[PDB]
């Protein structure tokens, strides 16, 4: 019992035998060329560059070449010891500000203090049970395991499954591969998934990359149950 | 707890003929509204038929939420009572119609059977295997009897339970396979050597003796509303208890209800009916009624019980006088019990019920003048009196409450006709309909 | 032993071979000529030729309506899609009531489908990665390959993974000893479980143990799945199921229904022709069935007096109430049923009639006979009489109050003082009504 | 006849022993 | 492609005309309405030739008479590769889109543009490839021969193609579309060797086809605003594009069409019960019909002195009279029964119905009796009931029974004005109980 | 209400013992964490679990803190 797949792959017309992903939409956006060359991708005749430049670097509010006391105001505000943060933050995408969020030390001379909920929220990370605060904080994981969920089947499947609707331009190459970049980021995709555990051995040991250099992962959200993992049914 | 306003009642008070007893559980008067709901009350345990529309009509401060109240009180556990006020339904996140699906899917109840295993005993034992980043975590485990001995496979929900609440090889612990529950009992090993590190006065107990694994049957009751709230997408559990589930489709429910009839079929489930009851249900617009119209004549559609004291009225989002506020199709397919107004003597046992409810000791005399008030005026007036004239019955010093302290306690606080006359008496003071008012005295 | 809410002893129409119904059999008593009306447009549904075909049942309250809809439910089976719905569904907080109205007019359409699925399936073997010769050049995976041997009956294959298989193969944790199932039409992966091939009570993580699979490793099955096109259109708008960054992205965040533009709509159809012209998909339209459509608005209506003239609307059936109403949304015409003249226009309307005392008799009698009761003549012919005096609704269910009343008198039969202690203790809407005018304080 | 334990492989991983008379961490 | 069962315009095929624009009296299954036919014929050569823009025409007449048929047949006379966008007047009011939004989007979905370029391909008959790997797989050769039904090659491979051959896998007998620039591999299926089924192609190997474009105006707004891809096209979710980027888009057309890389061709936008739209729509629309780039504007309309919504007063059409300035109206009349007689005709050997002539006449006669769209019902249920009894044509009791069973309108407001008693009222007064 | 037993300090020094019998194919097994501290009219050392060492790792103790 799986849902109907929406998609057309490479299939067989019947040492080892090699599979590749590639499913893809049997929907196609078909769009020219003339559009993304012109509009998209700079070159001698446009300015998207220029335009780029000009209201993301120069005009810029956060740049501490121009707005050096508002980088400063802000610097007060916030207790953050580099003023350079306030550009990184709203240059980049959200998702890149998501995985690879450290939690550097502030300065206690600001006025972003703890929050009350805040200070009720850290003081049970490493707190075991029965104890006061641990066990008026652990309701949820409580009403888990008493209400046996952990062992629940699973009812509903979803009926069909689709890959995103696949865009082709004829005639170039440059779109296919910012489009495998965009399906198949691997900053993403490191960050959706987890290391060997021979090859982080391999990293640490046997190349000398220490454990903060590795790339960001495991920031998967776990299945309630083993059941609930997947959409096909045995 | 809190004593609050309907404390006192404790189940319905019926014979085994149902047959009310003039004062039992809490329960004065009301014979003919008592009768019925025992009657609904069988109904329901039954269990048979589903979809019944049941209306309490009658004036305010009759009983109405009280008798509804005492059936959810005799209903007992494992059956579903979701009482809901009427305004509950208006909200910008879900439809009206969703909302009164979910809430007809709340009183609907799955009980599941389940089987356990349930190991106890002496850890010798412990392995952790952790790779570097912590991410893939595998481990064995040794566990002992006195008697047995066994070496088990651990996982990573299993390792991650033996990580909190640290269990240092000569603990004794309780382990619940299909629960994934980790309960430490004790320590027996009483270990001489400790480093300095942990405050632990764990109590010394005794190794368990004999099998080390037992099965057990286990039974739980869950509802079908949180069931499609887990099926709905990948973190139904958070939505469960944040309540940001917005508008689950038709096809989720649909095959949680193949799977529901699926689990019946199989014997591993059973469906266990209970009752909705809508508080104040005059203030509900017409599309909710025309949903109400249909969505009482499905198999998976509980009892519903609606409360009204209004009399003919217009409804709401229409421009016409209806019976109780409700259209007449609801009324239709619905069967009406009617509340009658109390007498002096039912008034006089409502207060002492009340009063040793609250442990408020009251004269004779003044529980007279109570009861006068309380024909005279409403009852709740009578009944909120009690507590006020407690407090300056301890301001003067005695534990009994006498006729003063209910008379300064009638001065203190104001009636509604007497603020109604106190205010028309005085209609330039206030701000009138027409926001015109007299500030200065001169 | 079973439960029963006010239906479920209407099986079907019970007609004749030639469409001349019955008077009672299946449930139904009287309404002959809307039983061979429902006949005659269940017999239109199944010649599965007609696109946007529409009728209204008019009628009083408590005369059979919905009892025809479910009839016609029934007879078509369950094969065919019927989408229930009311007209206070329509309106939605989260999408404006056009997108919805098309929402349940593309989720009564049908379709089958035969779909070939290739699978590798077996028992792992060996998982041995290798590694990249820099993976901290920031472009590229840390791994390259992943060597998987799966073992199955008669048969024992070695696999090359990509990097891209390797991540759905580690999201649902998978170890030397298990058995799987890769799905290779998307890349969806399950782990069946752990084999018998090892050890059993070892074990604590309530797993449960499969034999090893029959077959070779790699297959080509034919699976047969039935599907709407709404199902499709809510795919495509948000795809999930695929191996990329946004199909994960999908499946995380808040489900939200979206107003679907035309566009996929008519890519989707074109899809749905080249499966059909292909000789595996076959299209099964439905019935649509919108109970209190007065409760609809004029938008709603001009709407859908759009919606009937496409080339893929299903046969939509209506209900109404009302004689002489006002439209909602309206301030000054009046129309009959609540449904404006432009749309009454492409109507088909079938009459119901009201019942005579025979009829509420027996109906009384059938219904009594499926909760498993036992009813006196004297108190069957009071309920009859009483089915006559206030309604139909109201004998009908205080039937089950006089089954437990009589249950209580540990009796089996139904008597004329049990019916007259219901009658005492439950009020009708007349009584109620009476008792509302002389009342002292709105009661 | 008895059946086979499933083979129990973790290469390059920490490992953590608890004894009764002396704890250990095995790291990298 | 383009599945449908039966439409209630299906049968319309294009407007019915002669080469100098006049009606015929039947043809591509229209009869009727002469001048009408006449006026949308005008249309349709104002929209051929395509020199001007922004003009409204409103199409005004009694309910059930040509109008929703005289659009299809203008949408169907038009052909492909122009864009016709067929709207509601309850389709602009959204929850996430504003009105004025959504008639902006609708606007600009009705101009195309037509885009040539030219892409070669390599498709062929796949006989023999050859694989060689090492063991570490770092260094790959390849040989691909690969045929049409008039010559032969072999090519020599790089790693990449070898990797995007052994990804959808190609065996021999295939006959497969290579595309050099982008490494796409398509599988048109396998040949002719009994040993789906497609035919091997013929000429050259390396084809280099042109293919002509067409992108609406929304297409190019979405795309060209950086903050929604081009999934907002399938998922809607536009959400109020700003109009700083189509003041670029609308420069850079212009741009385009003085290089001749680049032409814009105009269709027609359909508005379908125009008078379901609030006043705030039309203040946008008389000022939105003046731009360059606006199409030409259908509008169809039933209602007589109505009130305007969003207003207190009551206006012609529904539409206020600086609008009504704006547009040139046709207007559409009444069917004789000859006309009936034909239409009913027309719609009976579309639905393959066999009729008698009798049968025929009595459906005339109720036709001009009752209503237009009661006839064309019936005519379905009539031959359900003829195949209810076995019989191939369908006679006069045959519609007559048909007639008994299902009602029409004016009937039923005669048994409702007659036992409005079992019914509910305006004000929810009804009887339920049949004694006293 | 709720009782806390804490233990803080500036750090004096910092030293995990090593195992009396290393296991083979690993590197710096530990059998206990030694850990001196000093306060104001008070010095005591600490002999902790292993495991704790790991997160004095990640927290980036070194010497001379508090
Ligand atoms: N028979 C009874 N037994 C106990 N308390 C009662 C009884 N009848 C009325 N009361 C009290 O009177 C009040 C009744 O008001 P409420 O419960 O809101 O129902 P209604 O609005 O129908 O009168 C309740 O606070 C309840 O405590
Ligand atoms: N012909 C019939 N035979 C048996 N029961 C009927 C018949 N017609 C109506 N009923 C009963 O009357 C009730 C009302 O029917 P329904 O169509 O659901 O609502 P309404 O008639 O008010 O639209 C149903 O519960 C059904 O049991
Ligand atoms: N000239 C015509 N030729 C063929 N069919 C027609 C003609 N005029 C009207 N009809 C039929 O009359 C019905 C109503 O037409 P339509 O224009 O859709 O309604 P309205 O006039 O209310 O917009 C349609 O089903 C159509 O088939």
């Amino acid at each position: 019992d799986s849902p109907f797949s929406f998609t057309t792959f490479g299939k067989t017309t019947s040492k080892f035998t090699d599979l590749i992903y590639s499913s893809r939409n049997p929907i196609k956006y078909s769009l020219p060329r003339l559009i993304y060359e012109d509009l998209i991708l700079p070159n001698y005749n446009n300015d998207v560059d220029i335009a780029n430049k000009l209201k993301n670097v120069k005009f810029n509010i956060f740049n501490p070449s121009t707005n050096y006391e508002l980088c400063l105001f802000l610097s007060k505000l916030t207790g953050e010891p580099s003023l350079n943060e306030f550009f990184r933050v709203s240059t980049t995408p959200l998702l890149k500000r998501v995985i690879e969020r450290t939690n550097g030390p502030k300065n206690t001379d600001s006025l972003s203090f703890k929050t009350i909920t805040q200070e009720l929220l850290e003081v049970t990370r490493n707190a075991p049970s029965e104890g006061v605060m641990a066990s008026l904080l652990n309701v949820e994981k409580h009403a888990y395991e008493r209400e046996y969920l952990n062992c629940i089947q699973r009812g509903y499947h979803p009926n069909v499954s689709a890959p995103p609707v696949t865009i082709e331009v004829l005639g170039s190459s440059h779109v296919t591969n910012s489009i495998n970049n965009e399906l198949f980021d691997p900053l993403i995709s490191q960050a959706l998934s987890d290391i060997p555990a021979i090859t982080q051995y391999n990293m640490h040991v046997k190349k000398g990359i220490p454990v903060e250099d590795f790339p960001k992962t495991g920031l998967f959200p776990e299945p309630l149950n083993k059941n609930f993992s997947s959409n096909i049914s045995m | 707890s809190l004593i609050a306003a309907h404390s006192h009642i404790t189940g319905l008070g019926l014979d085994e003929n149902l047959q009310p007893r003039p004062t039992s559980e809490g329960m004065v008067g009301q014979l003919q509204a008592r009768r019925a709901a025992g009657v609904i009350l069988k109904m329901v345990q039954n269990g048979t038929i589903a979809g019944r529309a049941v209306l309490v009509a009658g004036p305010p401060s009759t009983g109405k939420t009280a008798l509804a109240m005492g059936v959810s009180q005799s209903l007992g556990k494992d059956v579903p009572f979701t009482a809901i006020a009427g305004s509950e339904i208006f909200s910008l996140e879900l439809s009206k119609t969703e909302a009164l699906t979910q809430a007809f899917r709340k009183s609907i109840g799955i009980k599941i059977k389940e089987e356990t295993e349930l190991i106890e005993g002496e850890v010798v034992e412990i392995q952790i295997d952790r790779s570097i980043t912590g991410g893939h975590k595998q481990g064995k485990l040794t566990i002992k009897t006195t008697d047995m001995e066994t070496i088990y496979e651990l996982g990573n929900k299993m390792i991650d339970g033996l990580t909190k609440e640290k269990v240092l090889a000569g603990d004794v612990i309780s382990i619940d396979k299909a629960s994934g529950k980790i309960t430490k009992l004790g320590r027996s090993f009483a270990r001489s050597r400790d480093y300095d590190a942990m405050g632990a006065d764990t109590r010394f107990v005794q190794c368990p003796e004999g099998e080390l694994q037992k099965r057990k049957t286990v039974v739980h009751t869950v509802s079908l509303h949180e069931i499609d709230v887990i099926n709905s997408r990948t973190q139904g559990f958070l939505a469960l208890f944040t309540g940001d589930t917005g508008e689950i489709r038709s096809e989720v429910r649909d095959q949680i209800n193949t799977k529901v009839a699926e689990w019946k079929e199989e014997g591993k489930a059973e469906i266990v009916p209970g009752v909705l009851f809508i508080d104040e249900v005059h203030m509900l617009d017409i599309e909710c009624f025309s949903f109400i119209n249909r969505a009482l004549e499905d198999e998976f559609a509980p009892i519903v019980m609606m409360a009204t004291n209004r009399g003919v009225s217009k409804t709401r989002g229409t421009n016409y006088k209806s019976p109780h506020g409700l259209p007449l199709d609801l009324l239709d397919r619905s069967i009406i019990i009617t509340t009658k107004s109390y007498n002096e003597q039912e008034i006089k046992t409502i207060l002492s019920i009340r009063a040793q409810e609250e442990e408020v000791e009251l004269s004779s005399d003044a529980l007279d003048l109570l009861t006068k008030t309380g024909v005279e005026t409403s009852l709740r007036y009578s009944s909120n009196l009690i507590s006020v004239a407690q407090q300056i019955a301890m301001k003067r010093k005695n534990n009994t409450v006498e006729v003063e302290d209910v008379k300064r306690a009638y001065l203190l606080f104001l009636d509604s006709a007497r603020s109604v006359k106190y205010v028309q008496e005085n209609e330039s003071q206030y701000i009138d309909d027409q926001g015109n008012v007299q500030i200065s005295i001169a | 032993v079973t439960r029963t809410a006010a239906h479920t002893h209407i099986k079907g129409l019970g007609l004749d071979e030639s469409g001349v119904a019955k008077r009672v059999e299946g449930g139904f008593v009287g309404q002959i000529e809307a039983r061979e009306a429902c006949g005659v447009i269940v017999d239109l549904i199944k010649a599965k030729k007609m696109s946007g075909r529409a009728i209204l049942l008019a009628g009083g309250p408590s005369t059979g309506k919905t009892a025809l809809a479910l009839a016609i439910s029934q007879e078509l089976g369950p094969k065919v899609p019927f989408c229930p719905l009311v007209g206070s569904e329509l309106y939605s907080v989260e999408v404006k009531k056009t997108e919805t109205l098309m929402e349940n007019f593309r989720r009564a359409i049908g379709l089958r489908i035969k779909e070939t699925k290739e699978v590798y399936e077996g028992e792992v073997t060996e998982l041995t990665p290798e590694d990249a010769e820099n993976p901290l050049g920031g472009y590229g995976k840390t791994i390259s390959h992943v060597i998987v041997g799966l073992k199955s009956a008669k048969g024992t294959k070695t696999l090359r993974l990509d990097p891209t298989i390797y991540e759905s193969i580690q999201r649902e944790k998978v170890s030397i000893g298990d058995v799987i199932y890769i799905e290779a039409n998307t890349g969806a992966v399950k782990r069946v479980g752990r084999s018998d091939a090892y050890a059993t009570e070892f074990d604590l993580e309530t797993e449960e143990y499969v034999p090893l699979p029959k077959g070779e490793v790699h297959k080509k099955k034919e699976i047969v799945q039935d599907v709407t096109l709404h199902d499709l259109d809510v795919a495509n708008a948000r795809p999930q199921g695929g191996q990329d960054v946004i199909s994960m992205m999908g499946q995380l965040l808040k489900p939200k229904k979206t107003e679907i533009t035309e566009k996929l709509r008519q890519e989707v159809n074109k899809v749905v022709a080249k499966y059909i012209d292909q000789g595996v998909a076959e299209l099964i339209p439905g019935v649509l069935f919108i109970d209190e459509v007065n409760m609809l608005d004029i938008e709603i209506f001009t709407y859908l007096n759009k919606a009937l003239e496409s080339n893929i609307a299903p046969v939509v059936v209506l209900a109404s109430n009302r004689g002489m109403t006002t439209v909602r949304g309206t301030e000054d015409v009046i129309s009959p049923h609540g449904v404006p003249p432009d749309l009454i226009d492409r109507l088909l309307i079938v009459r119901t009639l009201p019942y005579d005392k025979d009829e509420i008799r027996t109906i009384i009698e059938r219904r009594a006979t499926v909760e498993r009761l036992q009813v006196e003549s004297s108190a069957l012919d009071l309920l009859a009489t009483m089915g006559t005096e206030t309604s139909l609704r109201y004998a009908l269910q205080l039937l089950a109050p006089c089954g437990i009343l009589a249950q209580t008198s540990n009796r089996k039969e139904i008597v004329v003082n049990d019916v007259n202690e219901a009658k005492l203790l439950f009020l009708d809407a007349k009584r109620s009504t009476k008792i509302l005018e002389t009342s002292a304080n709105y009661l | 006849f008895v059946k086979p334990r499933r083979p129990y492989n973790s290469e390059g991983m920490t490992r953590i022993l608890r004894r009764y008379e002396e704890d250990l961490f095995c790291t990298f």
